[PDB]
DNA sequence: ATCGGATGTATATATCTGACACGTGCCTGGAGACTAGGGAGTAATCCCCTTGGCGGTTAAAACGCGGGGGACAGCGCGTACGTGCGTTTAAGCGGTGCTAGAGCTGTCTACGACCAATTGAGCGGCCTCGGCACCGGGATTCTCGA
DNA sequence: TCGAGAATCCCGGTGCCGAGGCCGCTCAATTGGTCGTAGACAGCTCTAGCACCGCTTAAACGCACGTACGCGCTGTCCCCCGCGTTTTAACCGCCAAGGGGATTACTCCCTAGTCTCCAGGCACGTGTCAGATATATACATCCGAT
């Protein structure tokens, strides 16, 4: 399956593959509404693709509104920012033992941040991936798994 | 001057006069040779002889006097050279000679 | 997608003039008006002792004509629940239908005899004419405005009569693919315009325009506005109907207990809603003002909604990664 | 309409080879059409041969060579022998 | 009287009967329509040429002789019809 | 207790009797209607001799029998008893019909 | 500029008044308080009809059925109760809300009941069976105001989290979320008489009239005092088109509808005017004040 | 011995289509043989058709029917259009 | 007595007189329609132009001024209608057009 | 001068070259002789008919035209030799 | 260290260049001697035009290429890349050459 | 999944040439003009085959329904075959030489073409009856659980 | 693995229409002249083919060897065969209206055939450049260690 074709099939079936419910981890969480096998696309982190140089000025700007900073680093140049305009992938919870993993795949010359399945996910499971956040000096992780880093950082 | 048919002097049953007429009207040559219709009529008679012989053989083997197209089909597919002559020829009401592949047999 | 357990022995269903109540025939011979918003029964009327096989709503939504299996046809008010009138005729009735613009006139398709238009004010009955006088099985229905009556026989003939005069204003014989004749299973109409449909015994549905039918007039050659069928499974349609708007056509597969929804403009299949294989699909109806579908099977009512992206979706929601057009004064002060 | 065929001659050669056997008019017409087909074959190939030799008289030699072209092996051999014998008989008188 | 989709008139039992005649034991379903197609394909040629002959014949009906000539031109001649 | 033959056995006997029999295996009227439907595509209102359409139908049937035969043989070469549409496509390809 | 003068002062509720609602026939007024009781009063003369008791905690909101015969009371006991006004018997008891129900309202056909609670959930209930028909985590704060639209097809909802959320009813969809570019706690909200508009009372001394057909605020009403309590407002269409609202300065403000200018100031209350009810047919305003007053007052204008 | 051919006409039509493109002698012979073959095909078809109509005259209609029998689709369409144009120009001489 | 050949009168290249004489000496029918040679030459001219167009196209595609038999083979094989016309025909120095099946390419 | 067994003159590299031209990657050995056979089979027909034409031509050498006519009669005509 | 290509790769390039090239692939004199040996079977002392035998050889080569092609395709249908003599026999059977 | 090296392949160039485009004189097929006849074109008539419809029957098709049977997947292994590298062989060029037989021209004569006169072999048409098609029933033999 | 059961083979018997035998009714075969001509044959060239032989060398045969695809086997799944039941429309037999198919009878416009002339085509010389050939070169791609 071509990467653009699989991305299109994700965009078509993600809505019927992901849900948003009450999260035992943190607030509102993404849940697996139907068995998600490994390798299959779970959900794209949709949002405004800005440049990383635009993050800070936007970040400070978002500090003026106090809205949740929904930013994921595309690469060393761009960042998907979904604070005001994004998708349900904002509400995916960080997980130290993630059944999902983040990638940035190219589609016809545009990089989309897609969370794929690290393992076979099953119906009812809260869809969660690893934010890949560096070590800070500490956001506690409520994944409930076994190898929790005791924090998001 | 009594008129005997040319087939009589040729000792054949197929009408050599009709043969030569069909030749002259078929636009195959400016003029047809004298012995050419006799020759081709003899060839045709021999072919018919072989074919109907095999046909009657098959019919008697099937306990039948009347020859139906099935007998002709079976006779054609039963002889090699006849088949090769008529492989590109479909036959009406002929069906297929009974033939079953090896692997199809049970065990 | 929703179901109704509070209803038992459900056989037939029909929406009111607005899509607010559902009249259900109960096999013991009762009428259960189930209400939508309260999600409960609005009325219960033990009409007769024989099952109810046909129902229809009044324009104001207050009169309900019902046909029972015992040749009985009776009218009941939604408030009083009393027998407004009760009649009996030979050749048990197959269908009753209020005149959509006159709640006095009512068409009646019986089993063997020709359909008859009666009135609930006076006990009269005008029998509709039939082409061959030997079909013994003819469906007939008023148009959307009760201006005409379409009659389909068992031999693929179609007679469009003037409901008041019962006289031929249009006619044509329908084929059965090759050239054959077929039993006209049903003549259905839409709540909008003249776009109607014909279900025949050939498992094929033909959407037509009644205006064009009148255009061809007597013995025309009209082609169907649309052609629908189970081209993959070759399934006969126990029932079919339009949508509330008329751009969607639902067909109930009792052969496999499914619901195939096509379009009208193009005719492509919208989708399919699969019910359980064990249940025998009986009746189908569309919510005239909602993308919801009610189904009746083995005495059970099932709901089939068509919901939107909402109920949580409304920050702002987008679908794909939006490349922000960096303004020329982005980094500027 | 006097339509020409070979049925009588087919019956004749039948009695010559199988005296106590019948036929079907359907199979009869089959044999007739076969006769016509092989005949037009031989005619076409003889004509094309003479054309290649730039000749205009289709004679017995052309017929024999055409048979050698069309029939496989011993079929053609026996056909050539029969044709030569019939030609010899006809020319003997 | 306009005719349509009679290709489905070719019943699956008929196709499997033809296969049995051809000496086939087990068959997949996906064959049938393909068969039909191929059948049509075959038809799509000969019948056309047929009317073509009929066309040159300046006639309105098709003659058995015409389809014999068609199959002859298609190298699949048939016997028993003149 | 009810009895059921093992698979194919009935089909094998069918093959035997069909290679034995010689009648047609396709219902006449549907085939004729198909022929008329194909004909109207090139010109409408074209009549047919009964013998003509009969010859059409039988020639087509025999052609299909030959196709079935060599496709089945090819499937044998494919080490399978169940024919597959790719086998028929391959056979047509070999016959120069593609 | 109306001239609403005080005709009758209605008192007798021994606790903090929370809601007064004129009966749809204008014959009775249902004064509710934190005393677990409702008081039916003669809506034309301040004649104390009766007191309906039975609740377990303070009744925060009360609402009439669309036929003046029934009354839904949402009490601090986390329960609702539907009482027959003509008899006083508790015809229905609605249990299931896990927290303080702050608002209750009927649909235009009186067949539905919408209830927003402290549990941040809006629940739709039957009236003939009283069973909870639907439930939604509507907001992130206690829902204090819920109201059907002009025909019952849509429900506007208000909570302390500043959201003005309009929901679909036939399927429960959060259709719109009106925000005024800020987060001021919107204590009360209601549709317009024509249903095209929506009045939202925010806890910053502001009444915002939005065009619901457009989804943007059209009119602003400021100068009153509403900062803590869920002050109820009224439209005046029977007489002069006014916007009436109780206030936390013992005053009942009355602005012009179009010009949004203060056209009258009904003083006479001594406490925060907790609630206001407009007569459905007459020019009678029932203004009820809180515990330091515990009085309702009828005001009748001639213009 | 003068040996007739079509090479001059092939060269002519080639220049009429591709004035710059050349041609090989062997390729020219291939083209000539091809033309001979297709012409023989259509000639035999026309003759057989006229025989089926028992008409001893081969006219344009026979040619049209023959080429329609021989060429697949748009080939035959363009061919018959060109032939009709040519025969009309010839009649208008 | 003005001299003007039928080919010129049709504005074509192929010799109408030569093909007419050839049909006369080909023994296909007793008489011939006068417009039949014109029509036949027109069809031949059209098809020859058709094939040589693709021929020269492939030639210049290989920077070849004079067409090679390989070019004709590629041309007739690429065209669907032409190939169908010449499927049972082989070409001297024709070779086969490039054709590799899927699974032959390694992975 | 009597000739014999020159069928082995067809070298295995030649057979595999023909196969490569036909687009064949891997081949078994048992093919080669079979190939030869088939080749001969093909030959066994055409060449014979060839001399047959030459026979009717009353000539001693074989003409390219003759084998063209043979392949024509065998439905495998060839271009480029008249 | 000496290098050796993986199997078939060289053969694949051979296929490419051969489909590209157009010359003959059989040495002339052996083929001509074979033709003479076959001819002497039907009649001795039969001469041949050089062009005649050349046309023989090239037509036979092209026929063999077609046989190789459709046999290879049949072998693909047999799920194998290595041709087997049964495949060639099957192909000939389909071509009506049996 | 990558880089380095080897090898194999597309490119520019030089020049050589031999097919190839071009031009000629001379021939003969093609055009031009004219005449005959009769194949083809048209018309009126009959038929009859077809196309269409109708009613009853059931053999046939459709649908469904287990379920054993094979398509197919993968996996071990090993033989057979690609391949690079050896070796040695006839293939190819070419050039010579001889002539046998194609291939040519000129007879000259037997040989169908053709037409005219003659008529019974053959063909549409009419009885007619006997192998044959069908039936039903009883014995025969395959096949699936022991 | 010996019976039960089921599908089959054959035998007698019934009734039928196509096969066949026979009948008038030709026109197409036969007979006989007569004529123009196809080719059969004689007899010439010359050339293309046949074979010789030498020299060069790409090409063929065989080796060793790695290796990977063919094959053989397994377990799974599904799926198509078999059978029972339910449906249907093909078929069959009949009737009927007509519209084309076939026919005959006229009528003539076209083609074959003849003769005249010349002009396009064709064999035949002749420069000449498109590409065939060869070399050095830069680019593309497999293959293996990492
Ligand atoms: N694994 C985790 N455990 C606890 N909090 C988390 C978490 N992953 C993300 N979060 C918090 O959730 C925010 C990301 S949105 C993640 C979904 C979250 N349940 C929600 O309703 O918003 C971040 O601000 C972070 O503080
Ligand atoms: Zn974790």
């Amino acid at each position: 399956l071509p990467m653009p074709m699989r991305f299109r099939h994700l965009k078509k079936t993600s809505k019927e593959a992901v849900g948003v419910y009450r999260s035992p981890i943190h607030g509102r969480g993404l849940f697996c509404k139907r068995n998600i096998d490994a390798g299959e696309m779970v959900i794209e982190y949709a949002g405004i693709v800005i440049r990383s140089i635009l993050t800070d000025k936007r970040e400070k700007y978002y500090d003026s509104k106090g809205i949740g900073c929904y930013m994921f680093r595309i690469d060393d140049s761009e960042v998907v920012d979904a604070t005001m305009h994004g998708n349900a992938a904002r509400f995916i919870n960080h997980s130290c033992e993630p059944n999902c993993y983040s990638r940035v795949i190219n589609i016809d010359g545009q990089k989309h941040i897609v969370i794929f399945a690290m393992r076979k996910i099953y119906r009812g499971e809260e869809l969660t991936y690893d934010y890949k956040f560096p070590i800070e000096d500490k956001l506690p992780c409520n994944c409930g798994a076994k190898k929790c880093r005791k924090f998001l950082n | 001057a009594k008129a005997k048919t040319r087939s009589s002097r040729a000792g054949l049953q197929f009408p050599v006069g009709r043969v030569h007429r069909l030749l002259r009207k078929g636009n195959y040559a400016e003029r047809v040779g004298a012995g050419a219709p006799v020759y081709l009529a003899a060839v045709l008679e021999y072919l018919t002889a072989e074919i109907l012989e095999l046909a009657g053989n098959a019919a008697r083997d099937n306990k039948k006097t009347r020859i139906i197209p099935r007998h002709l089909q079976l006779a054609v597919r039963n002889d090699e050279e006849l088949n090769k002559l008529l492989g590109r020829v479909t036959i009406a009401q002929g069906g297929v000679l009974p033939n079953i592949q090896s692997v199809l047999l049970p065990k | 997608d929703g179901t109704l357990d509070c209803i038992s022995m459900a056989l037939t269903c029909t929406f009111n003039r607005w899509g607010t109540l559902l009249a259900v025939g109960c096999n013991d011979g009762r009428i259960v008006i189930w209400d939508f918003l309260t999600r409960g029964i609005a009325k219960i009327i033990s009409a007769h002792i024989h099952p109810v096989c046909s129902l229809c709503w009044s324009r104001d939504g207050h009169k309900l004509v019902s046909a029972s299996t015992d040749n009985i046809v009776s009218q009941w008010d939604v408030l009083s629940g009393d027998c407004d009138q009760r009649f009996r005729f030979p050749s048990p009735i197959l269908k009753v239908q209020y005149h959509p613009r006159d709640q006095n006139k009512v068409l009646v398709c019986p089993m063997k005899s020709a359909p008859v238009m009666l009135t609930l004010s006076d006990s009269k009955h005008v029998v509709l004419p039939v082409d061959d006088d030997s079909d013994l099985n003819v469906v007939a229905s008023f148009d959307r405005r009760g201006e005409y009556i379409y009659t389909g026989n068992a031999k693929g003939k179609i007679l469009v009569l003037k409901t008041d005069s019962q006289d031929l204003v249009a006619s044509f014989r329908v084929t059965t693919g090759t050239s054959n004749t077929t039993a006209i299973k049903s003549i259905e109409f839409a709540r909008k315009g003249s776009c109607f449909l014909i279900n025949t015994a050939d498992r094929i549905i033909r959407v037509y325009d009644g205006r064009e039918i009148l255009t061809c007039g007597r013995d025309g050659e009209p082609e169907p506005m649309q052609k629908l069928q189970d081209l993959v499974n070759r399934t006969p349609w126990k029932k079919c109907c339009f949508s509330g708007d008329g751009e969607y056509i639902v067909a109930g597969s009792a052969r496999q207990h499914a619901l195939y929804i096509w379009e009208k403009s193009i005719g492509n299949l919208v989708k399919i809603l699969h019910g359980t294989r064990g249940e025998l699909l009986l009746d189908v109806a569309w919510h005239p003002v909602r993308p919801i579908i009610a189904s009746i099977s083995s005495g059970v009512v099932s709901i089939w909604a068509q919901n939107q992206v909402e109920n949580w979706s409304a920050f702002k929601e987008l679908d794909e990664n939006v490349e922000y057009e960096e303004r020329e004064s982005e980094f500027d002060i | 309409t006097r339509k020409e065929s070979y049925a009588i001659y087919v019956y004749k050669v039948l009695k010559q080879v199988h005296p106590d056997t019948g036929i079907s008019s359907k199979a009869m017409s089959i044999m007739n059409s076969f006769v016509n087909d092989v005949f037009e074959r031989i005619a076409g190939e003889a004509s094309r041969l003479a054309h290649y030799n730039k000749r205009s008289t289709i004679t017995s030699r052309e017929i024999q060579t055409a048979v050698r072209l069309l029939l496989p092996g011993e079929l053609a051999k026996h056909a050539v022998s029969e044709g030569t014998k019939a030609v010899t008989k006809y020319t003997s008188a | 009287k306009v005719l349509r989709d009679n290709i489905q008139g070719i019943t699956k039992p008929a196709i499997r009967r033809l296969a049995r005649r051809g000496g086939v034991k087990r068959i997949s379903g996906l064959i049938y329509e393909e068969t039909r197609g191929v059948l049509k394909v075959f038809l799509e040629n000969v019948i056309r040429d047929a009317v073509t002959y009929t066309e040159h014949a300046k006639r309105k009906t098709v003659t058995a002789m015409d389809v014999v000539y068609a199959l002859k031109r298609q190298g699949r001649t048939l016997y028993g019809f003149g | 207790k009810p009895h059921r033959y093992r698979p194919g056995t009935v089909a094998l006997r069918e093959i035997r009797r069909y290679q034995k029999s010689t009648e047609l295996l396709i219902r006449k009227l549907p085939f004729q209607r198909l022929v008329r439907e194909i004909a109207q595509d090139f010109k409408t209102d074209l009549r047919f001799q009964s013998s003509a359409v009969m010859a059409l139908q039988e020639a087509s049937e025999a052609y299909l029998v030959a196709l079935f035969e060599d496709t089945n043989l090819c499937a044998i070469h494919a080490k399978r008893v169940t024919i597959m549409p790719k086998d028929i496509q391959l056979a047509r390809r070999i016959r120069g019909e593609r | 500029k109306p001239n609403y003068a005080l005709k009758f002062t209605l008192a007798g509720h021994t606790k903090a008044v929370s809601s007064v609602k004129f009966s749809p026939n204008g014959e009775w007024l249902a004064s509710s308080s934190a005393d677990k009781l409702i008081k039916i009063w003669g809506a034309y003369d301040g004649k104390f009809e009766k007191t309906i008791s039975g609740h377990k905690l303070g009744i925060s909101d009360v609402a009439w059925s669309s036929d003046s015969n029934l009354l839904v009371s949402a009490s601090d006991d986390k329960t609702l109760k539907i009482w027959d006004v003509s008899s006083g018997k508790c015809l229905k008891t609605l249990k299931g809300h896990s927290n303080y129900v702050f608002c209750c309202n009927f649909n235009p056909q009186s067949n539905l009941i919408v209830s927003g609670s402290f549990d941040e959930s809006v629940r739709i209930w039957d009236v003939k069976t009283g069973k909870c028909l639907k439930t939604l985590p509507a907001h992130s704060d206690p829902v204090s105001a819920v109201h059907f639209n002009r025909d019952g097809s849509l429900i506007v909802s208000s909570s302390y989290d500043g959201l003005c959320r309009i929901w679909d009813t036939a399927s429960g969809q959060c259709l719109k979320t009106l925000i005024d570019d800020d987060n001021p706690p919107v204590s009360f909200v209601k549709f317009s008489p024509n249903g095209k508009y929506i009045l939202a009372a925010t806890l910053d001394n502001t009444l915002k009239l939005w065009d619901y057909s457009k989804g943007k605020c059209l009119k602003t009403y400021t100068g009153h005092k509403n900062e803590k309590y869920c002050i109820f407002a009224n439209f005046s269409v029977t007489g002069g088109k006014w916007i009436v609202s109780g206030s936390e300065d013992n005053l009942v403000y009355i602005w012009n509808l179009q010009t949004k200018e203060i056209v009258q100031k009904l003083q006479g209350h001594t406490d925060v005017v907790i609630s206001t009810a407009c007569h459905p047919t007459e020019n009678i305003i029932a203004s009820a004040a809180l515990e330091n007053d515990k009085t309702i007052k009828l005001w009748k204008s001639d213009c």
